[PDB]
RNA sequence: CUUAAUUGCGAUAACGAACGAGACCUUAACCUACUAAAUAGUGGUGCUAGCAUUUGCUGGUUAUCCACUUCUUAGAGGGACUAUCGGUUUCAAGCCGAUGGAAGUUUGAGGCAAUAACAGGUCUGUGAUGCCCUUAGACGUUCUGGGCCGCACGCGCGCUACACUGACGGAGCCAGCGAGUCUAACCUUGGCCGAGAGGUCUUGGUAAUCUUGUGAAACUCCGUCGUGCUGGGGAUAGAGCAUUGUAAUUAUUGCUCUUCAGCGAGGAAUUCCUAGUAAGCGCAAGUCAUCAGCUUGCGUUGAUUACGUCCCUGCCCUUUGUACACA
RNA sequence: AAUCCUGGAUGGAACGA
């Protein structure tokens, strides 16, 4: 199964709250973004931080 | 190859050292009918004879089965390597001859009573009727 | 893993590694005497070697 | 048609067939067709290929199953018991030998002789225990198609293997036999004999 | 000498573990904590790691 | 446009070779020949039986054709199978050495192998126009 | 051990009247008649062949397949 | 040798002991907008068709 | 120099490597014709890559193969997805990408691993059985 | 044994741990053992940051 | 409601935390982009062999070079995050299908793996150990020899099998995980002798370089059998030849010939298993002077059948009843 | 612009410490 986790949702729920002037709904950018600016351990948790931040993006523009 | 047209002197019981060898069939197996002798003697034999070993039995000759038979019994005298034998150096005399006969039944009980007769372990065993070759006995 | 005979016959694979590089150099002796008293290092077994034919 | 001779020899007699319509060098999957309607899904044909072999990955999902070509499935139901693991080179040429002799007996296409011969037994009824609590009956129900394939395959090659068994009669002998008096309701057959056992099963249970 | 790499890092890894014995036996009064070994031409060298350097 | 045994189907080649020098009638048989098994893990004689010797030495007239350097224990490896050991799973086991070794010594002696530098037997290149030709003649077969 | 080791006389004759009648011809077929056995089935295949009676679509061992010839 | 074809069009749910059987509303070409409910054995997928011995049942949900 | 391309197929362990240059027609594999491949059945295997583009798509080139490791099976499947990715190699550096579309079109059309390899690696064997998955039998009492 | 431990873990913690554990098993006060588990903190016991961080 | 998941959406006398799960680590799969590499390869050029000769084809070659890194090794990195699209869901978490992709069941397999317990196993792993016993015709240590293998029987793992998709005899040749000699005698190539096992003279390797392209088997090409307990099952048992070891006798093993048993698919009962898995097939290591039918791993060939249910055996949560609490 | 509608079940045996 496919569920995200705390960790992701929050810190995405972070970065959205204030670093929503940037963050391109696309992943790759948005993925080198969290790179740029989180201190994130992992390859794979940096991924799956910009796909839940992309997401978030999209139902945020859609509403 | 092609198809041969043999005639009705076929016999198929023809026998050897008081063995009914079968007919129909092929001559080595039909003599690894007989005691004493397998499948790796008898194709030596009738290799050192020459013989169509593509034929069957009920063909075969009696010049030529004698001559095979005078290979059996006597087989050092025609360059058998003397290793191929069974009852290699024969500890009656120190030579070695081939038992191919009913003589191969004789020679085992009197090995074993030979061995009876000094007590051997493997004398005792063969008297119980157990495992002699050094097996477990639990099944 | 057990020390004993008892129980679920489970099992464990320990594992070293072993790295291993190589290098040449064509160099004048000072020089080789120099890079020898160079570069010690823990945990690291160098071997050098001279007329390699 | 015209041949393209080449610096490696190829055998331009069979060159011929090769960069022409598409088959196993015999026998095409043109005219053929699966002559029953339900059923028409789960014969693969169109696409066509060449040999039987086909190591692709249909055992996954659902479904690719019913995509694979019906050759392969009974190459795949040939291979079995235990001795017979693996094999499926001898499965192959087993298939091949089979379609060779269905051809020699009833100059037809053996591709359209064995779809025949799995359309006609495929059972169409079969009976499942219902729960109760432990005192419950058979019930009559249904069919799906792709069981009614299935079931055809396995029938045919164990009624093959249990005739080859033991016999002089060598399996693709049996398994040529069995896929005519298949293609024909010819009642002969382990699988037929199956078909109409299971299915007055049903209607008695119905 | 002339002996293969794998056994030599086995050596090695052995020597360290008895060594660690030897010292947790003898240096348990001292804060014993661990040691190093740090192979180098012309001599080879052990680092004990210990609370007190006043005893050892 | 020349050919070499690496043209030809190995089993059809083998057979035209093994039928040529059993033709030719010139490289040896032992003697002890149709008195032995051609492996300790074998449990008869061949069955060809006036004859695979020639078929073994075309054999590995090919195998070393197609090869550097190979030695008896190369052959031994490539000719010996599966023992059934009775009630007790099988086993790879290695052919008979004597077969394999006056198998070269003959071929050595008819010139179509000759020994090499380091180590094993090497073909030769009277050997290799000899496989060469009979390759030719081989696939001349089917015209 | 049942029967047809060698014909000996007669079924060389029923042989090449029968066998040009058969629509598939193997090993199985002829012995199934009960006539020749495997052995002598294999002979007769490969003489049959030679003489241009039976058209082969065979190709390797263990199972042959003969039709008629036209 | 009468026989009657079925298309599915809407598988229902699983059912049965073992679970082995599923209910399928079926709706037959010859006199369609006459839907019944039937078991099956074997796998389904809707837009399937079926193979009726007899049309003239509707099966309960088994327990 | 002369125009030449090299690529290599994989199935379980047998790497197919294939150079492929300009050349008259010829085929060959590990130093032979491909008329003559393994085990009699499956070179038409090999064929497929040869006859689905047409034959006429060989005649300005020199195909040579080589393959180690694994099977007679894998190493048949190497060898006609090395021919397969040669090709379009080929008429990728050398001839236009159109047609190296239309070749990756019909080869893909059929992928049977064609150009694209087969993903499936052995699962390892873990303790308590003979294989992966298997586990010894057990008693209970 | 329960100064010594709470002693222990007082320790530690003052000298900037994130945390501690000290496990006394055997024979406390009686016959029959008795694991007596002192704390303080934090602690985890999965994945590599065992072999990264804590030391046993 | 959802998830493999007290995993999340969220609801809310609870708030904000910790452990576990997940994250993480290792491995397997992708990279004609980076760093390179006679201890891995390729191309070409010399020299050389055979066939063709008209260019060509298949080979060999260490001090012939020169160039390169697709294949092989790795190191640093990239890549997948269910991306995009369409459906479904209060329209949230998520789920389904297709497309592309090396890869779309937490991508596959594992490691690490909570709280609380069992009076589970283990003092025969420990110079880890309390108490008790014994402590110099000593259950201390050591030497000789036997036994741990002993048989009317019952049970549990397993190995061969009961045959023509099969045996045999020739022609089968394609693997991967490994290990290996110092104050030594390991892995052994090549040549020679011998039917065979194996013996002898040299050589290489302290190892990506030598054994070893571990040219393993199953498998494919040709034939011989031909349905018969048969030539295939290969138990017993006789005789002989070697090897290991101080020592092989209740046979250590290996080889040769002979003897050629039961077994014709196993009631009642019952195990394991859903994909490169089951099954078949062998190989390396472990123990080891020698001995595998064992185990641990490796690869080779490669199916059928579900993609569900709680009916049997059990597990988690909630509600409920209890005269139970070593439950 | 045509247009009549439906929710629903049971199912044997199982002693002891």
């Amino acid at each position: 199964g496919r569920v995200r986790t705390k960790t992701v949702k929050r810190a995405s729920k972070a970065l959205i709250e204030r670093y929503y002037p940037k963050l391109t709904l696309d992943f790759q950018t948005n993925k080198r973004l969290c790179d740029e600016i989180a201190t994130i351990q992992s390859k794979r948790l940096r991924n799956k931080i910009a796909g839940y931040t992309t997401h978030l993006m999209k139902r945020i523009q859609k509403g | 190859s092609l198809v041969v047209q043999e005639q009705g002197s076929f016999q198929h019981i023809l026998r050897l050292l008081n063995t009914n060898v079968d007919g129909n069939i092929k001559i080595v197996y039909a003599l690894t009918t007989i005691k004493g002798v397998g499948r790796r003697y008898s194709n030596l034999v009738c290799k050192k004879a020459d013989v169509d070993l593509h034929k069957r039995a009920g063909e075969l000759t009696q010049e030529e089965l004698e001559r095979i038979v005078q290979i059996m019994q006597n087989p050092t005298h025609y360059k058998i390597p003397a290793w191929f034998l069974n009852r290699q150096n024969d500890i009656t005399d120190g030579k070695d001859y081939h038992t191919l006969a009913n003589n191969v039944e004789s020679k085992l009980r009197d090995d074993l009573e030979r061995l009876k007769k000094i007590r051997a372990h493997r004398g005792i065993r063969h008297f119980w009727g157990l495992r002699v070759r050094g097996q477990h006995t639990k099944t | 893993k057990t020390p004993n005979g008892e129980g679920s016959k489970t099992w464990e694979t320990y594992e070293m590694r072993i790295h291993k590089r190589y290098i040449d150099l064509e160099a004048p002796v000072q020089i080789v005497k120099r890079i020898t008293q160079i570069t010690i290092e823990p945990g690291v077994d160098v071997e050098v070697v001279v007329a390699s034919n | 048609f015209t041949p393209v001779v080449l610096a490696t020899p190829i055998p331009e007699e069979v060159q011929q067939a090769q960069t022409e319509i598409k088959l196993f060098n015999k026998w095409s999957f043109e005219e053929v067709e699966v002559k029953d309607a339900s059923l028409v899904d789960y014969v693969q044909v169109r696409q066509p290929i060449f040999v039987a072999h086909t190591a692709g990955r249909y055992a996954n999902k659902r479904f690719r199953k019913a995509q694979c070509p019906i050759i392969e499935r009974l190459t795949n139901s040939l291979m079995m018991n235990g001795r017979n693991n693996g094999k499926k080179l001898k499965a192959v040429r087993i298939i091949k030998h089979t379609l060779d002799i269905i051809n020699v007996l009833t100059d037809q296409n053996p591709i359209q002789v064995v779809v025949d011969a799995i359309t006609n037994t495929g059972p169409r009824e079969d009976t499942t225990r219902v729960g109760g609590g432990g005192a419950a009956r058979r019930q009559a129900v249904d069919v799906s198609p792709l069981r009614r394939v299935n079931q055809a395959i396995a029938l045919l090659t164990i009624g093959a293997r249990e005739a080859a068994f033991r016999n002089i009669k060598t399996i693709a002998e049996t398994l040529a036999e069995e896929l005519i008096n298949a293609a024909k309701g010819s009642s002969t057959s382990y699988a037929i004999k199956k078909k109409d056992e299971l299915e007055r099963v049903a209607k008695s249970n119905r | 000498a002339l002996i293969s790499k794998k056994r030599k890092l086995v050596a090695d890894g052995v020597f360290y573990a008895e060594l660690n014995e030897f010292f947790t036996r003898e240096l348990a009064e001292e804060g014993y904590s661990g040691v190093e070994v740090r192979v180098t031409p012309t001599k080879t060298e052990v680092i004990i790691r210990a609370t007190r350097t006043q005893d050892v | 446009p020349g050919v070499s045994v690496r043209d030809v189907a190995a089993q059809d080649f083998i057979n035209a070779y093994a039928s040529f020098l059993q033709r030719q009638g010139k490289l040896e048989v032992p003697g002890y020949v149709d008195i032995v098994k051609t492996s300790s893990g074998n449990e008869m004689p061949p069955q060809d039986a006036e004859g695979w010797f020639y078929k073994r030495a075309a054999s590995v007239a090919r195998h070393i054709y197609m090869r550097k350097q190979v030695g008896v224990g190369k052959l031994n490896k490539l000719y010996g199978g599966a023992k059934s050991r009775g009630v007790r799973p099988y086993k790879h086991i290695d052919a008979s050495g004597s077969i394999n070794r006056k198998v070269l010594q003959a071929l050595e002696k008819i010139g179509i192998v000759e020994i090499s530098p380091k180590g094993g037997r090497r073909i030769s290149e009277n050997g290799q126009r000899d496989l060469d030709r009979i390759a030719a003649q081989t696939l001349e077969e089917d015209e | 051990a049942q029967h047809a080791v060698i014909l000996d006389q007669e079924k060389y004759d029923r042989i090449l009247k029968e066998v040009p009648t058969y629509r598939y011809v193997s090993v199985s077929v002829l012995v199934d008649r009960l006539k020749i056995g495997g052995s002598l089935a294999r002979i007769a295949l490969r003489h049959l062949e030679k003489e241009g009676i039976i058209k082969p679509i065979s190709k390797h061992s263990k199972q042959a397949i003969y039709t008629r010839a036209t | 040798t009468p026989v009657t074809l079925a298309k599915v069009i809407k598988v229902l749910g699983r059912t049965g002991s073992r679970g082995g059987v599923t209910q399928v509303r079926v709706e037959f070409l010859e006199d369609t907008s006459r839907t019944i409910v039937r078991n099956v054995k074997g796998p389904v997928r809707e837009n399937d068709i079926l193979v009726l011995m007899e049309s003239e049942r509707e099966a309960r949900r088994l327990r | 120099a002369v125009p030449s391309v090299q690529t290599f197929g994989k199935k379980k362990s047998a790497t197919a490597v294939a150079h492929v240059k300009a050349g008259k027609g010829l085929i060959k594999v590990n130093g032979s014709p491909i008329t003559l491949v393994e085990p009699e059945i499956l070179r038409f295997k090999v064929y497929e890559p040869l006859l689905l583009v047409g034959l006429d798509k060989f005649s300005n080139i020199d195909i040579r193969v080589r393959v180690t490791g694994g099977g007679h099976v894998s190493q048949v499947y190497a060898i006609r997805q090395a021919i397969a990715k040669g090709l379009v190699a080929y008429h990728q550096k050398y001839v236009d990408e159109q047609s190296k579309n239309e070749l990756k079109k019909a080869f893909t059309s059929y992928d049977r691993t064609l150009l694209i390899a087969d993903s499936r690696r052995p699962e390892p064997k873990k303790f308590g059985g003979k294989g992966a998955r298997s586990r010894f039998q057990k008693s209970y009492r | 044994i329960r100064r010594a431990a709470y002693g222990v873990v007082r320790y530690v913690m003052e000298s900037g741990a994130k945390g501690c554990e000290v496990v006394v098993s055997g024979k406390l006060r009686a016959a029959r053992a008795k694991a007596m588990k002192f704390a303080d903190g934090f602690l985890i016991h999965s994945g590599q940051p065992v072999n990264d961080f804590i030391d046993t």
